[PDB]
């Protein structure tokens, strides 16, 4: 299938017409971050030479 | 209808009349960068 980027919809904009929240809804919404690396270190005369 | 209390938007709004779905604006960008 080609790709669809969402449900098409159409907000009836007027020019007297507004809409306002009656009601809300507490949305928790977690985020993900990397924050360091593993910590490395090397040695050539060890690892190039045995 | 697209009376936005008087702002003209159709620069930038999308325009059918071209075969690509593009504004006036981005037709512009598209036309000034060669790849
Ligand atoms: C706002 O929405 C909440 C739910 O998101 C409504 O609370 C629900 O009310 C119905 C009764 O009509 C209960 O059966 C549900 O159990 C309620 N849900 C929760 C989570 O308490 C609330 O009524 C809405 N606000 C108004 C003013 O109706
Ligand atoms: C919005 O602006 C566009 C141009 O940016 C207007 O289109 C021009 O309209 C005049 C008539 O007054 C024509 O002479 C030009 O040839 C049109 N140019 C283009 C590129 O179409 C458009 O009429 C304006 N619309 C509103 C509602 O203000
Ligand atoms: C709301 O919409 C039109 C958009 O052109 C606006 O001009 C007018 O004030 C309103 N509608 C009518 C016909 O009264």
């Amino acid at each position: 299938y080609t790709m669809s980027l969402g449900a098409e919809n159409s907000v009836a904009y007027s020019n007297n017409s507004i809409a306002i929240p009656t009601n809300f809804t507490i949305s928790v919404t977690t985020e993900i971050l990397p924050v360091s690396m593993t910590k490395t270190s090397v040695d050539c005369t060890m690892y190039i030479c045995g | 209808i697209k009376y936005f209390g008087g702002f003209n938007f159709s620069q930038i709004l999308p325009d059918p009349s071209k075969p690509s779905k593009r504004s006036p604006i981005e037709d512009l960008l598209f036309n000034k960068v060669t790849l």
